[PDB]
C-alpha cells in the first residue's frame, strides 16, 4: 500500500523537520548578538527520601497502568471474565494506595 | 485455558494467600497492630494449609498454561506453608524488640509464601520466572529489615545485586529456550527435536543460563558464595526462610521442570549438573570445616545438602523413585532446618542489635537453655545424617537412588562429604554441651515449634514409613 | 524495516558501551536513555509495537527517571570513586572483558546453528497482547500485581527518611 | 526478512555488556545500571523470539520482565540511599564485612 | 621405631588434607560482591563452554 509508506515518509519528515528547527533557533541564538564580559556574570543568580518515594510510586503505579493499558484495549473480547480478572487487580492496586496513603508514605507535609 | 470453578477450588492456597496480603495490608492501613497483623498472616497461612486437603479431594488439573495442580504441587505447597508459619513464628518475639515498623514482616513473608506456592504449581517458564522473582523480592526486603545494622544492610545489598543477575540469566536462558522451541510450557522444551537430535545448542545454551540462575537460588556451587554472608547478615526467621521455603519451593520446580522437559534428559546437562552436585557437596562441607558462626556454617550445610537434592535429581529419567527420595529428603531436611534456625532465632529474640550467632555463646547452651539444646543436638545429628533422624532417611533415599543409577562419583561424594559434615556437626553439638562463662507465650510458640520438630525428626527417624507414604502418595503427572 | 533494525541495534549498542565506561552519572543516564530508545526502535522494527510503545513509556520514562530522580538528589559531584577511574585502568577490565567475550562468542556459537527462517515483522498489536494476558496468563497478571506490591512495600520500608 | 540469530546476537551482546558493567563498577549505582541493561536486553532476546514465532508470549514476557525491573530498580535505589546514609560512600567494596 | 604409630599418620593424612582444601576454598569467601558476580560470571562460562563440548 503507498497510503502506509506515504505516512511512514511523512512522519519521518515531520520528526526530522522538527528536531533541525529546534537545532536551527538554538544556532540561530547561539550565533546572533554580541557578547559582554562582567566580573559577577559567570556567578550563578540535602533533598528528603519523600522525594524518591513518590517517584518510586510512579514507576510501581506506572507499570500496574500498563497491565490496565493492554486491558482497556481488549475489553469486549475479555468479557466477563477479564473484567473479573481487572477488578481484582485494580483492587489490589487500591488496597496499596490505601495503605500508602494511611500509612504517611504520601504526606509530605507533617 | 480459561478458569472454571473447579480451577478455582485447585486454586484455593494461591487464593487464600493472596486474600490474606490483601487483609492484612487494610489492616495495617487501618492501624499498626502487631499481635493482629501477625495473627491474620498466621490464620491466612493456616488457612491455606487447610484448604490443601479440599485441593486434593479437587483432584489433579492444569490450571492455564502457566499451572498445573497435582499432589507434587500439594506436597511442596504445604512444606512451603509450614516454613512461612515457622517463620511468623520465630518473627513475632524477634520484632518484639524491633523499634521501628513491625507488621510489613509479615506481609513480606505472605508474598515469599504465595511465590512458593506459585513454584510448587508452575507448568510453564512464565510461571518459573514469576515465582522465583516473588520469593527474591520479600526476601530482598526481610533480609535488609533491619538495615539499621551494617550486617543486614550489607546482606540485603548482595542478595539483592546477585539475585537480579541471576534473575537476568535465567531469563536470557529462557528467550534463548523458547527461541528455539516456540513454547514455553514445560513439556514443550525440546519437544519439536526427533532422532537423536536432543542436544541442539542453542537449547542447551540457553538451558545452561536457566542453570546460572537456578543454581544461585540453590546455592549450588560455582553459584554457592552469597550463601553464608547472606545467611549471616540476615535476620534469623529470615534465615530460616531463606533456608528451607526458598531452597524447597525453587527445586520442586527445578525436579518437576526437569521432569517434564523432553530435554532434561539430555547427557551433556546430566554431565554438567553431576559436576555440580559433587562440587557441591565436596565444597559445602570442606568450607564448613572451621566455621565458629552457626549461621554461615548453616549457609555451607544448606550448599551440601542441596548438592545430596542434585544427586537426587541426576538420577531422575534412570531410576523410578527419584521424586519420592526428593520429597522425604526435603521432608527430613525442611525439619531439621527449621529446628536449627529456629534455635537460632529463639537465641537471638528479641532483637537487641548484632546476632547471637557465635559458637562461643551456644557453648554450654544446656546449662541454662536445656530443651533448646536438646533440639539443636537432634538437628545437628539429623543433618549430620545419624540413624534415627530423619535426616539419615534423606541419606539412605539419595545413597538408593545414586547406587540405582550407577552414579558411582556421587556415592563416593556423599560418602566424603558426609564424614565432613560429621566432622562439623559433631562439634556444634558437643560444644553445647560443654561449659563457658522469653516470658510471652509466643517465645514459647516458638520453642513449641522447635521441639515438635525435633520430635518429628526423631520419630520418623525411627518410623520413616508413614512419611513414605504419604510422599507416595503425592505424585506428579506422568 | 532491517534499516531501522541494524541502526538502532548499533545505536544501542554503541550507547551501552558508552554508559558502561562513562565517569559522570547523569552522562552515563542519558547514554542509557538513548539506548532505551533505540531498543524501542529495535521492537518497532519487529513489528512488537507494544513492547516499544512499553519501551519507552516505563523503562526510559519511569525507571530511568527514577535513576535519574536519585542521582540529582544524591548530589554526585567530585567523588573520590569517580576521580580515580580504576575502570579505566587496563589491569581491572582486561580480565572481565576476556570473561564477557567469551560468553559472548560461546552464546553466539550456540545461536547461528538454530533454525532461522527470519522475522517477517508481522505487527502483534497491543489489542492480541491484552487478549493474551487476562486469557491464559490471568495468574501471571495477578502475580505481578503481587510482586509489584511486594517491590513497593520493601522500597517504602528501606528507603525512608524517618 | 529479520533472521532471528542477529536480534539474538544484538540482545546477547547488550546481555554481556551490562554484566562487564556490573563486574567492573565499584559504584553501586553503575551496577545498578549494569543490572538494567542484562534484564533489558533478555526482554529484548524475548521481544525477538516472540517476533520470530509470531506469538504474544514474547510481549507478555517482556512485561513480566520490565515489571521486575521496575521494582527490582526500586529496591536497588532503595538500599543505594540508605547505604549513602549511613556511609556517605557509594563503594560497593565497603560493604565486605562478612567473609570467610 | 613404630612408637610414634606411623599407620595412624598415613591414616591421618585424608583429614589434613581435608583441613587444607577447606582453607583454600575459604579464599574464595573474601566478602566483595564484585567477586561474587565475577565468580557468577566465570561458572556460566565454565557451565555453556561444557555445554557445548559435550552437545
Ligand atoms: C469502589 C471503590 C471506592 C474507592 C476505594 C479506594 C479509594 C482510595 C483513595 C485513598 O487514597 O483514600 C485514602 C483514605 C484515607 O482516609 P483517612 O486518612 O483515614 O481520612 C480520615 C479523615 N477523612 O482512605 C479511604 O478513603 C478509605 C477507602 C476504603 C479503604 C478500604 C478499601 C480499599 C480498596
Ligand atoms: C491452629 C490451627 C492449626 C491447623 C492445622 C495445621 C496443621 C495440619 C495441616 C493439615 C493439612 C492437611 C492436608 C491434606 C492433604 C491431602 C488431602 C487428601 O484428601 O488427599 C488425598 C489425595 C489422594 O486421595 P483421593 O482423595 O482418593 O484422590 C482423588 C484425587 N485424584 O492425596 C493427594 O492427592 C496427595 C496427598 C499428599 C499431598 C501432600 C500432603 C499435604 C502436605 C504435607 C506437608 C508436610 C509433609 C511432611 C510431614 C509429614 C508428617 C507425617
Ligand atoms: C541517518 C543515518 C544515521 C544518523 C544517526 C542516527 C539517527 C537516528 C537513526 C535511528 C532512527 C531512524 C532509523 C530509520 C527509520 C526509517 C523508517 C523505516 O525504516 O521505516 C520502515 C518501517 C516501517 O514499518 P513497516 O510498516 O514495517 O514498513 C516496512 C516496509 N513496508 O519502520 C519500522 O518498522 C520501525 C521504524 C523505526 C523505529 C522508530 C524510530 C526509533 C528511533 C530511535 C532513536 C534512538 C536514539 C537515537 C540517537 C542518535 C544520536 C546518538
Ligand atoms: C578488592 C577485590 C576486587 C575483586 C575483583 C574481582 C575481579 C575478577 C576478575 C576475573 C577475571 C577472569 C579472567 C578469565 C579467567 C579464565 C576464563 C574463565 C575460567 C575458565
Ligand atoms: C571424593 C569421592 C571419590 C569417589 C570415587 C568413586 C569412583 C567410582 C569409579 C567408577 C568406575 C566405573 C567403571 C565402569
Amino acid at each position: 500500500s503507498t497510503e502506509v509508506i506515504a505516512h511512514h515518509w511523512a512522519f519521518a519528515i515531520f520528526l526530522i523537520v522538527a528536531i533541525g528547527l529546534c537545532c536551527l533557533m538554538l544556532v540561530g541564538g547561539w550565533f546572533l548578538g554580541g557578547r559582554a564580559r562582567a566580573r559577577s556574570k559567570n556567578v550563578p543568580f540535602r533533598l528528603s527520601a519523600k522525594f524518591y518515594l513518590v517517584a518510586m510510586f510512579f514507576v510501581i503505579f506506572d507499570v500496574e497502568a500498563l497491565y490496565l493499558f493492554a486491558w482497556s484495549t481488549s475489553i469486549r473480547e475479555s468479557g466477563w471474565v477479564g473484567f473479573v480478572e481487572a477488578a481484582i487487580f485494580i483492587f489490589v492496586l487500591l488496597a496499596g494506595l490505601v495503605y500508602l496513603v494511611r500509612i504517611g508514605a504520601l504526606d509530605w507535609t507533617p | 485455558m480459561t478458569i472454571t470453578p473447579q480451577n478455582l477450588i485447585a486454586l484455593l492456597p494461591l487464593l487464600i494467600v493472596g486474600l490474606t496480603v490483601v487483609v492484612v495490608m487494610l489492616s495495617i492501613a487501618w492501624r499498626r497492630n502487631h499481635f493482629l497483623n501477625a495473627t491474620l498472616s498466621v490464620i491466612g497461612l493456616n488457612a491455606a494449609l487447610v484448604s490443601l486437603w479440599f485441593v486434593g479431594q479437587a483432584g489433579a488439573m492444569d490450571v492455564t498454561p502457566l499451572m498445573r495442580v497435582d499432589g507434587f504441587a500439594m506436597l511442596y505447597t504445604g512444606l512451603v506453608l509450614l516454613a512461612s508459619l515457622a517463620t511468623c513464628t520465630f518473627a513475632y518475639p524477634w520484632l518484639e524488640g524491633y523499634n521501628d515498623n513491625k507488621d510489613e514482616f509479615y506481609l513480606l513473608v505472605l508474598i515469599a509464601a504465595l511465590g512458593g506456592i506459585l513454584l510448587a504449581n508452575a507448568n510453564h517458564l512464565a510461571s518459573l520466572f514469576l515465582g522465583i522473582e516473588l520469593i527474591s523480592l520479600p526476601l530482598f526486603g526481610l533480609v535488609g529489615y533491619a538495615f539499621r545494622q551494617k550486617r543486614s544492610l550489607e546482606a540485603s545489598i548482595k542478595y539483592t545485586i546477585l539475585s537480579a543477575a541471576a534473575s537476568s540469566f535465567l531469563l536470557f536462558g529462557m528467550a534463548l529456550v523458547y527461541a528455539q522451541s516456540g513454547d514455553l510450557s514445560f513439556v514443550a522444551l525440546g519437544k519439536n527435536l526427533g532422532d537423536g537430535m536432543l542436544n541442539e545448542p542453542l537449547l542447551l545454551a540457553g538451558f545452561g543460563l536457566m542453570i546460572v540462575g537456578l543454581g544461585f537460588k540453590l546455592s549450588l556451587v560455582p553459584f554457592h558464595l552469597w550463601t553464608p554472608d547472606v545467611y549471616q547478615g540476615a535476620p534469623a526467621p529470615v534465615s530460616t526462610f531463606l533456608a528451607t521455603a526458598s531452597k524447597i519451593a525453587i527445586f520442586g520446580v527445578v525436579m518437576r521442570l526437569f521432569l517434564y522437559a523432553p530435554v532434561g534428559d539430555s547427557e551433556a546437562i546430566r554431565v554438567v549438573l553431576a559436576i555440580i552436585a559433587f562440587a557441591s557437596i565436596i565444597f559445602g562441607n570442606l568450607m564448613a570445616l572451621s566455621q565458629t558462626n552457626i549461621k554461615r556454617l548453616l549457609g555451607y550445610s544448606s550448599i551440601s545438602h542441596l548438592g545430596y537434592l542434585l544427586v537426587a535429581l541426576i538420577a531422575l529419567q534412570t531410576g523410578e523413585m527419584s521424586m519420592e527420595a526428593v520429597g522425604v529428603y526435603l521432608a527430613g531436611y525442611l525439619f531439621s532446618s527449621l529446628g536449627a534456625f529456629g534455635v537460632v532465632s529463639l537465641m537471638s529474640s528479641p532483637y537487641r542489635g548484632p546476632d547471637a550467632d557465635s559458637l562461643f555463646s551456644y557453648r554450654g547452651l544446656f546449662w541454662h537453655r536445656p530443651i533448646l539444646a536438646a533440639v539443636m543436638t537432634v538437628m545437628m545429628l539429623s543433618l549430620a545424617g545419624i540413624p534415627m533422624t530423619l535426616g539419615f532417611i534423606g541419606k539412605f533415599y539419595v545413597l538408593a537412588v545414586g547406587v540405582q543409577a550407577h552414579l558411582w562419583w556421587l556415592v563416593g561424594a556423599v560418602v566424603v562429604g558426609s564424614a565432613i559434615g560429621l566432622y562439623y556437626y559433631l562439634r556444634v553439638a558437643v560444644s553445647l554441651y560443654l561449659h563457658a562463662p522469653p516470658s510471652n507465650w509466643q517465645y514459647s510458640a516458638g520453642g513449641i515449634v522447635v521441639l515438635i520438630s525435633a520430635l518429628l525428626v526423631l520419630v520418623l527417624g525411627v518410623w520413616p514409613q508413614p512419611l513414605i507414604s504419604i510422599v507416595r502418595l503425592a505424585m506428579p503427572l506422568m | 524495516m532491517e534499516f531501522a533494525f541494524y541502526i538502532c541495534g548499533l545505536i544501542a549498542i554503541l550507547a551501552t558501551l558508552r554508559v558502561i565506561t562513562h565517569t559522570n552519572p547523569v552522562h552515563a543516564l542519558l547514554y542509557l536513555i538513548i539506548s532505551l530508545l533505540a531498543i524501542s526502535g529495535v521492537f518497532f522494527s519487529l513489528g512488537a509495537y507494544f513492547a516499544g510503545a512499553l519501551e519507552i513509556i516505563v523503562y526510559a520514562g519511569a525507571i530511568m527517571v527514577l535513576f535519574v530522580f536519585v542521582v540529582m538528589m544524591l548530589n554526585l559531584g567530585g567523588s573520590e570513586i569517580e576521580q580515580e577511574r580504576q575502570w579505566l585502568k587496563p589491569q581491572v577490565w582486561i580480565g572481565p572483558a576476556i570473561l564477557s567475550a567469551i560468553m559472548l562468542v560461546v552464546i553466539v556459537y550456540a545461536i547461528l546453528g538454530v533454525n532461522d527462517q527470519g522475522i517477517d515483522g508481522t505487527p502483534i498489536s497491543a489489542k492480541a497482547v491484552g487478549i493474551t494476558l487476562f486469557g491464559p496468563y490471568v495468574l501471571a497478571v495477578e502475580l505481578a500485581s503481587m510482586l509489584l506490591l511486594a517491590g513497593l512495600v520493601v522500597a517504602f520500608h528501606v528507603g525512608r527518611e524517618e | 526478512m529479520i533472521p532471528l540469530q542477529h536480534g539474538l546476537i544484538l540482545a546477547a551482546i547488550l546481555f554481556v555488556l551490562g554484566l562487564t558493567g556490573l563486574v567492573i563498577r565499584r559504584n553501586l549505582l553503575f551496577m545498578l545500571i549494569g543490572l538494567e541493561i542484562m534484564i533489558n536486553a533478555s526482554a529484548l532476546a524475548f521481544v525477538v523470539a516472540g517476533s520470530y514465532w509470531g506469538q504474544t508470549d514474547g510481549q507478555v514476557m517482556y512485561i513480566l520482565a520490565i515489571s521486575l525491573a521496575a521494582a527490582e530498580a526500586s529496591i536497588g535505589l532503595a538500599l543505594l540511599l540508605q547505604l549513602h546514609r549511613r556511609r556517605q560512600n557509594l563503594n560497593i567494596d565497603s560493604v565486605s564485612e562478612m567473609r570467610g | 621405631l613404630l612408637k610414634r604409630d606411623p599407620l595412624n599418620s598415613m591414616m591421618n593424612i585424608p583429614a589434613v588434607l581435608s583441613r587444607f582444601a577447606g582453607k583454600g576454598l575459604l579464599l574464595s569467601e573474601n566478602g566483595y560482591l564484585r567477586w561474587y558476580v565475577a565468580s557468577m560470571s566465570i561458572g556460566a562460562v565454565v557451565v555453556l563452554a561444557l555445554l557445548m563440548v559435550l552437545r
